[PDB]
């Protein structure tokens, strides 16, 4: 996952 | 006449954005009242993401370790507590520009705006439709998280999304304004995959009854299906069941035009086997899936072009 | 990630709706400092309309004879004036709302913000391009006129539309702030028709790049190609030619991706002569010309997915 | 045309  | 995918205007949300700090993290926050909404995860750093605790990550915060900027001005925060993914920050100053705002769970196939922000500014606004997968097919770069959805009735916002993170497809995740997630997902660096996802059957029909309101009949036929008979089609199409209470939403729009819900959905069941190939529905070369029943009703004329 | 058409924030505009009625017809108009601006044919009835005469019309009003509603506050009119197809009314007071703004003429291909408004109040915010044939495919129903459209960059508000009518295609026209139609078209209910429209190059280009930024690099070949072989391709399907104006806008483009511009443009006369079929560019089947070069270069990451 |  990327967290943004 | 025309048909466009479009947001709610978007100022009354704009008035609520603010900007949030904790150490080197930055990101949106959403004030209302005297408190400030935003992501939890404002507390984590790179290697705390992969299995963080936020319990034990929050404890040892304070008040002043969290920094909140409204335009120029600094708000001193107050007080802080969780609530599942998000963070409540008490601030010292009530935000006067605060609409009349409900927090409400918005179900799947249901469409919302989402303002995009970034340091606590707005950048843009668009629509989307929450998946039945329960991701959304957004836009957003890094420090996009704490942008909100919301719908608007009347001059009540209804916020019902705020953004935490993208997941390797491409597609994004994020929580309601009490920080429940939307599907199975949670706030960490860990393998997290979108189920499959399929076509919201309900929208399909919605917009169908949409091009005929705006004067296009091309693809309606005098066929007629039962229930069942279309479903066995749609689970052969990837689509979702339709429901007894599907057909009856769709009784409004039915009426406005003359045209039985299996009807359409007759019609629905050829454009599916047959294709549309060569031809276009309201400028459209498939089938549009992101415009609820409201949508069609809020955006069309209340008088078909017959 | 993601690619979205994308509106800009729109509170700035909202706060300058007001609405503007004439005997029977009602209709938006824009408050900026002490003016409002709107449509002329306002002064018009229906037999009016089929041969206005608006000098004529103009001299028989007063400056009582226009009600300007903002909120549910009367704006008194102190003058009023003809400007080209547009009125200005000047109003006892100054909108405290009037953002930075400018009023700017927008060019062909380019895109804006409309905020579709009725009876002075928002009511959505959607993206359109200006068509090369000088019309937008926009959503209006009656009431909408008056309604306008903007870019915006830094805090400062570009109009470029205030709308006036709809054609027989269901396609849109109107005026720039200064009342000057886009196209050929005449504020009277006379036999007009769109001309011939075509796609916009420059903007297909643009969005491939925003496809390889975003990671997608499917619709790529090994060739090149001299702008003027691609141009007699571009004839064929009905596409703008490709001028060095237009090469040189896609430099930044070109060398964010390491992609030339005639090697895109290769790639692009592939994608015309032999189809994508079953395949998907950023989730579209169709090539999509309603992005600028700057509209990616505003909602892509400044860095390539390599 | 239609005058909106």
């Amino acid at each position: 996952v990327t967290l943004x | 006449s025309g048909f466009r995918k479009m947001a709610f205007p978007s100022g009354k949300v704009e008035g609520c954005m603010v900007q949030v700090t904790c150490g080197t993290t930055t990101l949106n926050g959403l004030w209302l009242d005297d408190t400030v909404y935003c992501p939890r995860h404002v507390i984590c750093t790179a290697e705390d993401m992969l299995n963080p605790n936020y319990e034990d990550l929050l404890i040892r915060k304070s008040n002043h370790s969290f920094l909140v900027q409204a335009g120029n001005v600094q708000l001193r925060v107050i007080g802080h507590s969780m609530q599942n993914c998000l963070l409540r920050l008490k601030v010292d100053t009530s935000n006067p520009k605060t609409p009349k705002y409900k927090f409400v769970r918005i179900q799947p196939g249901q469409t919302f705006s989402v303002l995009a922000c970034y340091n606590g500014s707005p950048s843009g606004v668009y629509q989307c439709a929450m998946r039945p997968n329960h991701t959304i097919k957004g836009s957003f770069l890094n420090g996009s998280c704490g942008s909100v959805g919301f719908n608007i009735d009347y001059d009540c916002v209804s916020f019902c999304y705020m953004h935490h993170m993208e997941l390797p497809t491409g597609v994004h995740a994020g929580t309601d304004l009490e920080g429940k997630f939307y599907g199975p997902f949670v706030d960490r660096q860990t393998a997290q995959a979108a189920g499959t996802d399929t076509t919201i059957t309900l929208n399909v029909l919605a917009w169908l009854y949409a091009a005929v309101i705006n004067g296009d009949r091309w693809f309606l036929n005098r066929f007629t299906t039962t229930l069942n008979d279309f479903n066995l089609v749609a689970m052969k199409y990837n689509y979702e069941p339709l429901t007894q209470d599907h057909v009856d939403i769709l009784g409004p729009l039915s009426a406005q035009t003359g045209i039985a819900v299996l009807d359409m959905c007759a019609a629905l069941k050829e454009l599916l086997q047959n294709g549309m190939n060569g031809r276009t529905i309201l400028g459209s070369t498939i089938l549009e899936d992101e415009f609820t029943p409201f949508d069609v009703v809020r955006q069309c004329s209340g008088v078909t072009f017959q």
